[PDB]
Formats: structure tokens, C-alpha cells, sequence
């Protein structure tokens, strides 16, 4: 039983960062892979991050130069820049983790996060 | 007619090693000047790891899993592996990967390559998470063709590191296949050299040794006019284009796969590059049995393959002369082997059996020497044993192979008739030339040349047995593997 | 076991050429070493020429470059050819056989199987 915490967005103008922090519960074996997804009012969900262990790097269709992950897997956290902000980036973010239980015999289980609700408006 | 025969087999045999030795040398030497002047922290090429695997040992598959998860490649798009599963027991490696990697294996109902629509759209939806698929049992090509599917449907994938589910690669085995792809824009595919490691039995050891003879000379030399004839099962590279383009002849044509892609990439004149600087730990069998099936089947796939790569050497222009001369020296030196033991035994000459004996000796030595100074290791010497292996499990498979091809049973009788054919040549060489002379010179050299080689043999095999008693004959990945398996 | 016959020799002047051959009827002629032996009448056997089973020919002091020997293991036949058979010669000529031995090779005992012998005279 592991959950995501999430730091939170809100509402902000084009043009600006919002420091999406996503970190994991408490009793932890390992962590593999840990990813941003995101879900607008258009299309079903989609993929913007995935970052892994040993650095590599998965981006999305517009994270190509706007939108940068980092691990820091001091305390098995995730972190998420996002630069360039336009209005089509309103959406729920939700956070994906491969984690570990019980021991290192314990399969890594993929769970998902509650989200974050990010709206970017001229108003 | 027996010093021409003997000093012909000496010359045909040692000239031609020593231009391998030369060749792979200057193919190291270019190998090395590539490697220098590339920036440090490289990732360039993004890889996708394919590995395929039927009922394999769960150790050993978790081992190559953690080896493919601790490499230091950081450009890695993601791992791709595919199982002849859908059965209950194919279920423990679906597991071992869950409990090394994501939970993200699924279950196609169908093989890729028997549908109307070939792409892997219709398996898979996320192009970032590591796959785990669970294919119906066909074979080796069915599950490399779903990797190659999986692989080639994410239009960021530039090569495919190929290797098999029990090598264990070293922190940089990944970087070093996929360099060279990018040195020379006519290379689509990159061999990696595979290291035996469990070298705790006397076959085992002079396997390993034939092991590094053939990747360190043979395919070193191959790879100095890239046009390696094969590529490695446990480490290759393709680049993605090359397996877009031989992908369909090779899945609409059992044994030849990572030979038939070679043979596909050599017809479509590209080159081919061997590296040693990247290194797989696979195995080698510990049994003769099992070993001179494993041969038959290898040579079967190789009198296969050999009449392709002979009509495809003209796409390579002046470079594919080396090549057909290869092919050519493979051939003549089995039937070389065969009319000068036939010859040896029926005339049955004490002073030419000691002579071909005794060059034949000489010459295994030099080789061993070579590779003693080349792996900067003391048991290189094991090697001169070699010489027993082939004579006794190499030449019944080649002979097995051939009559399958053009014709216990057919694969356990031509062994059993070789062997008894060589003992009753031996006898019979014995028994016409019992006598004792001690004032003939010739005699007095036949005897203590045939003593002396038979005090050498026995010195030889007291000292691999002093060395297997002291576990100083392991190789320290198994030393490593015996404790960490004692650990489990 | 070998058994060994003589055949050829006779009366020849000082200065023609002869030729003795003993024929060894036995099992395997082809790892014999054989031997010829002069018996004169006022000497003792004494060793001539012989050749052994890898076609290793050796001779006397006295006999270095007049002799020729050759073996034939087809028809089981052993042949010295004699030339310029000066005095010293008039001769019972021995053929003897030996399978296994030492480095002495000279002396009459270590030949074990023994011919008849047969005579060769020369008149001046
Ligand atoms: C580290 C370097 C060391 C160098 C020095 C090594 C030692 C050098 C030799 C030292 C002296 C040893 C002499 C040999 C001793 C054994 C022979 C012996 O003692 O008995 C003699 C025997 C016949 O004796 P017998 O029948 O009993 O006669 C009546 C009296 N007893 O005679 C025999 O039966 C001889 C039988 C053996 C013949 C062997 C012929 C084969 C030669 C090699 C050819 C085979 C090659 C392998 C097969 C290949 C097939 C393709
Ligand atoms: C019970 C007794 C009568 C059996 C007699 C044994 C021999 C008939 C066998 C045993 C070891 C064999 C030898 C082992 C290896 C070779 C190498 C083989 O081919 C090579 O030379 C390739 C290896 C190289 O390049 O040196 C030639 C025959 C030969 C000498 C074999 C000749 C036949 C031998 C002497
Ligand atoms: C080390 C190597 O490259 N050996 C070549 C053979 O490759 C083997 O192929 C089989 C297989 O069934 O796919 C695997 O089990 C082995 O691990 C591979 O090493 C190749 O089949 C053969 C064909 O000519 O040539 C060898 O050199
Ligand atoms: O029908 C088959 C037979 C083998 N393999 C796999 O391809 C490799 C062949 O190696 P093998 O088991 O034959 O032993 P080796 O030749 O390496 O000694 C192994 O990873 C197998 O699991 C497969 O995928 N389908
Ligand atoms: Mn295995
Ligand atoms: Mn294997």
C-alpha cells in the first residue's frame, strides 16, 4: 500500500513554470521507473515523462524542448519543469511509479496517483 | 608421398592462422583509434534491447536481466522481451521479469508474423514502458520477429542490441555493440564477443578457449574487411533500417537464425564489424554428447549457408576475395584432416605417425602461445588439448551433417562408427609395426618422439587436474556465481 | 618364427661381380631386421652388411663400398649384390634375422634365427 503525494499546480498564466513534485509513501524496497501522465478534457490520457533509474529519458508529442524530469532518488521523489506554458496545457497531471513492498523476492507493482488539476488561462 | 603431406598440412594450416592473427590484430588497432577521440558520457544511438528466451534457468535469466538493468548505456529507448510462452510453465521467466522489472507483460493471443496486419500496433499501445509478451510456441525467428516488430513501430529507435537470455553482459557491453554502427554509415551490423564461463570441466575449458580462437582471430580477421560471416547469438547489434529491410525474407524462407540475418545482410552488400571490447558471459556444454549435437546442427546450418555467401561475394567487390578464400579453406581442411589421417593409418609408417603427431603438436603449441599472450592469462596452454575435441567430437558432426543433408539413428551412428574406425586404425598400427630396434636411429626416434608426446599429454592433463582440485581453473564471474547461487 | 634360405653364390673370378639372396619364409617380413655373416676358413663369423625394418642399411669396415643390400617384403627376400670380389672373399655367406634387440648388433648372438649358408669362392 504506497501512495503518490503530489505538490499541486493550479491556475497560471501562459509563459511560466510550474514545479510539479510527485513523491512516493513510505516503507519502499526499490524504485524503477517513475513517469508524468497526462490527462486533458480532449482525448484520453496521454504521456508527457518517464524518467528511469539510470537517467534515460522518454518524453511526450510536446515535452520535446518544454517540459523536463528529474529523478533525485534521494528520497524516491520525481520532479517535473515546465516551461512555454499555452492554453492547451489545461489538464489533470497523474504520477506513475514502479515500486517494491514487501522485499526484493516482491514483484514491482505500478501505481497511479490521485492528480493535479493545471488550467492555463488569460483570465 | 608422406613429407610432402605433412609439411603441405603444416604450412596450410599455420600460415593461414598467423594471417588471421595479423588481420585481427590490424582490425583491433582500428577498432581501438575508433574508440579514442569519442567524447566522454556517449549516447547517441537509441537502443532497444530485445532478448528472447525459451524455459531458461530463472538464475541465469535474472542474472542477464540485472546485467541488461546495471549497464551504462544511457540512451536506452526500452527493453523488449519476448517469450514462447502462453503456457503454465513459461510463466516463472513472466515472473522473474515482473520481479526485476514492470508489471507489463501481455498475452497476444496470436504471432505477429501469421497475420494480415504485421504491425505491432495491435500488441502494444505504450511505446515507453519495458514489454514482456508471452508469444505461442513457433521458434527463435517467430520471437525475434515480434521484438523486431515492437522495436520498429517507435520512430525513435535507431539499432536493436540482440542477445540471449543467459549471458551476462559487463557495465559496458551495451555501448561498445552500438559504437561502431556509428563509424561507418555502410555497417548494419555489429558482433560482440562472448566469454565462456563456466569453465569447471575439461570440455568446458577447451571450449571456452575455441570460443576466444573464434572471436579474437577468426572473427577479428572477418571483421578487418567487415564481412563477418556471422553474427553472435548471446551479443549482436542491427541497426533498425537493415531489419526493416531482411525482416520478411527471413521469417518467409530453423537453426540459421544470427546466420541467415548475417547471410541477408551480407546479399544486401552492407559490412559487418566484430568488437572486442564488449564483452557477453554465456556457457558452453559440459557434455560430449551434447556437444557434437549442438556441432551437427551448426554445421548443418553451415553447409546450408555456405553456397549463399559464396554467390554474394561479387556485392562486395575486391574485399569479398577474402571471404570466398575462406569459404574455400573451411572446406579443404576437413577433407585435408580426412585423407591425411586415411593416409597415416592404412600405410602405417611408425616414422610418419610420429612426425604428423609431433606437427601437429608443435603447431597447437604456437597457437596456444598466441593466445596465452593475447588473453594475458597462463591456462591459455589448456588449448593445446583442443586438438582431441575436434578429432573426436567435430569431425563425426561434420560428417553427420553432411549425410542429413543429401540423405541414435542418422545423429548418434556416424559418431560411434568413427570412433571405432579410429581405434581399429590405432591397433592396427600397433600391431604391424611390433618390434624393438634400439640400433636403428629411426627407430630410437619414433619411440621417444611418441614418449615424449605422450609425457607431455599426461604432464598436461596432471596439471589442469592439480588446477580443477585448487578451483583455479574458475573464472571469476563463477566463482562469483557459485557463491551468489549458494546464497539463494 | 622366420626360416631363412640361401640361394645364389659360386665360383667367380677376382674381379666379377655375384650376387647372394636368402629368402625368410615367417610371418611378418616387415619388421626383421636382417644381417649377412662371412665364415673363411682360416677366420670366424664376422658381420658384413645388414639393413634393418625401416630400410637402415649398415656396413663392415672392410666392406663399405663394395657391397649393396635390399630387402624385398613381397616375395620375402633379402639380396646383397657383391662387386669386384677380390681374395678375402671365399666365404660361407650366412643370412641371419632379428626382431627384437639392442644397440649390439655385431656380434653373432644377438641375431637369433640362422641360415645354412652358402658358398662363394674366388680364384685369382
Ligand atoms: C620426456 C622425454 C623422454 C625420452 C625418453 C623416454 C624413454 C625412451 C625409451 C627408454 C627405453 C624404453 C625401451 C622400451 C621398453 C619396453 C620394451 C621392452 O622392454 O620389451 C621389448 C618388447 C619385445 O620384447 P619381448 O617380446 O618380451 O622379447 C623377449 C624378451 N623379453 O618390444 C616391444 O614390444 C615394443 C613395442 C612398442 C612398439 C611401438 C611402435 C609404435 C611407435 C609409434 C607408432 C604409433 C603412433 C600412435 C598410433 C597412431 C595411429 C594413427
Ligand atoms: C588404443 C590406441 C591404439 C589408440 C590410438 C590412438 C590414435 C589412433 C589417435 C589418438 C589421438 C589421435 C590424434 C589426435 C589429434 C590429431 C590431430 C588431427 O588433426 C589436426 O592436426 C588438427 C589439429 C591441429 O591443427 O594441430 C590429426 C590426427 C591426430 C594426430 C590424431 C591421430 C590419431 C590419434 C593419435
Ligand atoms: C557463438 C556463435 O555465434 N555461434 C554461431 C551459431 O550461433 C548460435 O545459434 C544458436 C541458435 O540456435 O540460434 C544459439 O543456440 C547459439 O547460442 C548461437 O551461438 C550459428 O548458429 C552457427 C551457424 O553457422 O555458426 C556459429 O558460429
Ligand atoms: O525454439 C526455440 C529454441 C531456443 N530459443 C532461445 O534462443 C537461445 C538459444 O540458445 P540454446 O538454448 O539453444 O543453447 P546454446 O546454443 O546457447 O548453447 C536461447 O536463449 C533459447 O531460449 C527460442 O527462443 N526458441
Ligand atoms: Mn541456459
Ligand atoms: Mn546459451
Amino acid at each position: 500500500q504506497v501512495q503518490l503525494v503530489e505538490s499541486g499546480g493550479g491556475s497560471v498564466q501562459p509563459g511560466e513554470s510550474l514545479r510539479l513534485s510527485c513523491q512516493a509513501s513510505g516503507r519502499i524496497v526499490d524504485v524503477n521507473d517513475m513517469a508524468w501522465y497526462r490527462q486533458a478534457p480532449g482525448k484520453q490520457r496521454e504521456l508527457v515523462a518517464r524518467i528511469a533509474r539510470g537517467g534515460s529519458t522518454h518524453y511526450g508529442d510536446s515535452a520535446w524542448g518544454r517540459f523536463t524530469i528529474s529523478r533525485d532518488n534521494t528520497r524516491n521523489t520525481v520532479y517535473l519543469q515546465m516551461t512555454s506554458l499555452n492554453v492547451e496545457d489545461t489538464a489533470v497531471y497523474y504520477c506513475n511509479g514502479e515500486v517494491k513492498v514487501g522485499t526484493r523476492l516482491s514483484p514491482f507493482r505500478t501505481y497511479w496517483g490521485r492528480g493535479t488539476q493545471v488550467t492555463v488561462s488569460s483570465h | 608421398s608422406a613429407v610432402w603431406g605433412i609439411s603441405v598440412y603444416g604450412v596450410f594450416v599455420l600460415g593461414f592462422y598467423i594471417a588471421q592473427i595479423v588481420f585481427s590484430e590490424f582490425n583491433r588497432m582500428r577498432l581501438s583509434d575508433w574508440i579514442s577521440l569519442r567524447p566522454d558520457n556517449w549516447n547517441a544511438t537509441r537502443v532497444a534491447v530485445i532478448i528472447a528466451g525459451y524455459r531458461e534457468d530463472p538464475f541465469m535469466f535474472k542474472k542477464c536481466l540485472e546485467s541488461v538493468r546495471d549497464s551504462e548505456y544511457g540512451n536506452v529507448a526500452r527493453l523488449i522481451c519476448v517469450i514462447d510462452g502462453d503456457e503454465e510453465e513459461d510463466l516463472k521467466m513472466a515472473e522473474i521479469y515482473k520481479q526485476v522489472y514492470n508489471d507489463n507483460v501481455k498475452k497476444p493471443g496470436v504471432v505477429l508474423c501469421e497475420s494480415e496486419n504485421k504491425n505491432g500496433s495491435t500488441i502494444d499501445s505504450d511505446v515507453s514502458k519495458n514489454i514482456c509478451i508471452l508469444q505461442p510456441h513457433r521458434g527463435k525467428r517467430e520471437s525475434l520477429y515480434t521484438g523486431f516488430q515492437l522495436a520498429s513501430m517507435d520512430p525513435s529507435v535507431h539499432a536493436v542490441v540482440l542477445i540471449d537470455s543467459d549471458t551476462v553482459l559487463e557495465k559496458n557491453a551495451i555501448l561498445e555493440v552500438v559504437y561502431p554502427l556509428s563509424c561507418d554509415p555502410n555497417i548494419k551490423a555489429v558482433a560482440g564477443e562472448c566469454k565462456i564461463w563456466n569453465t569447471d570441466t575439461i570440455l568446458s575449458m577447451l571450449v571456452s578457449w575455441r570460443y576466444f580462437s573464434a572471436f579474437n582471430v577468426e572473427r577479428g580477421a572477418q571483421s578487418l574487411w567487415k564481412t563477418v560471416q556471422c553474427v553472435g547469438g548471446p551479443l549482436g547489434a542491427y541497426t533498425i533500417d537493415i531489419i526493416n529491410e531482411i525482416k520478411d525474407p527471413w521469417i518467409t524462407q530453423t537453426y540459421g537464425d544470427d546466420r541467415r540475418l548475417t547471410n541477408e545482410v551480407l546479399m544486401r552488400g552492407k559490412k559487418i564489424v566484430y568488437t572486442p571490447f564488449a564483452v557477453g558471459w554465456s556457457d558452453s556444454p559440459t557434455n560430449v554428447m551434447r556437444y557434437i549435437v549442438q556441432q551437427t546442427r551448426w554445421s548443418k546450418s553451415w553447409c546450408r549457408e555456405i553456397w549463399y555467401t559464396l554467390g554474394s561475394a561479387w556485392k562486395h567487390g575486391f574485399s569479398g576475395i577474402y571471404l570466398a578464400f575462406e569459404c574455400m579453406y573451411q572446406i579443404m581442411y576437413f577433407f585435408l584432416v580426412m585423407y591425411l589421417f586415411s593416409y597415416i593409418a592404412i600405410k602405417a609408417d611408425i616414422r610418419a605417425q610420429t612426425a604428423t603427431v609431433l606437427v601437429s603438436t608443435l603447431v597447437t603449441i604456437i597457437k596456444s602461445s598466441y593466445l596465452a599472450l593475447r588473453a594475458k592469462n597462463l591456462k591459455a596452454f589448456y588449448f593445446v588439448l583442443y586438438t582431441y575435441v575436434y578429432f573426436f567430437c567435430m569431425i563425426p558432426a561434420r560428417i553427420t551433417a553432411m549425410f542429413t543433408m543429401f540423405d541414435w539413428a542418422k545423429q548418434f551412428l556416424i559418431t560411434y562408427m568413427w570412433w571405432a574406425g579410429v581405434l581399429a586404425a590405432g591397433v592396427y598400427s600397433i600391431v604391424d609395426n611390433w618390434y624393438f630396434d634400439w640400433a636403428d636411429i629411426q627407430y630410437r626416434f619414433a619411440l621417444v618422439g611418441i614418449c615424449s608426446y605422450l609425457v607431455f599429454v599426461s604432464i598436461v592433463l596432471v596439471i589442469y587436474l592439480i588446477g580443477k582440485i585448487t578451483t583455479w581453473n574458475y573464472t571469476p564471474l563463477q566463482k562469483e556465481l557459485i557463491e551468489e547461487r549458494y546464497l539463494h | 618364427q622366420v626360416q631363412l634360405v640361401e640361394s645364389g653364390g659360386g665360383l667367380v673370378q677376382a674381379g666379377g661381380s655375384l650376387k647372394v639372396s636368402c629368402a625368410a619364409s615367417g610371418r611378418a617380413f616387415k619388421t626383421y631386421r636382417m644381417a649377412w655373416f662371412r665364415q673363411a676358413p682360416g677366420k670366424e663369423r664376422e658381420f658384413v652388411s645388414g639393413i634393418s625394418a625401416l630400410e637402415t642399411t649398415y656396413y663392415a669396415d672392410s666392406v663399405k663400398g663394395r657391397f649393396t643390400i635390399s630387402r624385398d617384403n613381397t616375395k620375402n627376400t633379402v639380396s646383397l649384390q657383391m662387386d669386384s670380389l677380390k681374395p678375402e672373399d671365399t666365404a660361407v655367406y650366412y643370412c641371419a634375422a632379428r626382431r627384437y634387440g639392442g644397440t649390439d648388433y655385431t656380434t653373432t648372438g644377438s641375431y637369433d634365427y640362422w641360415g645354412q649358408g652358402t658358398q662363394v669362392t674366388v680364384s685369382s
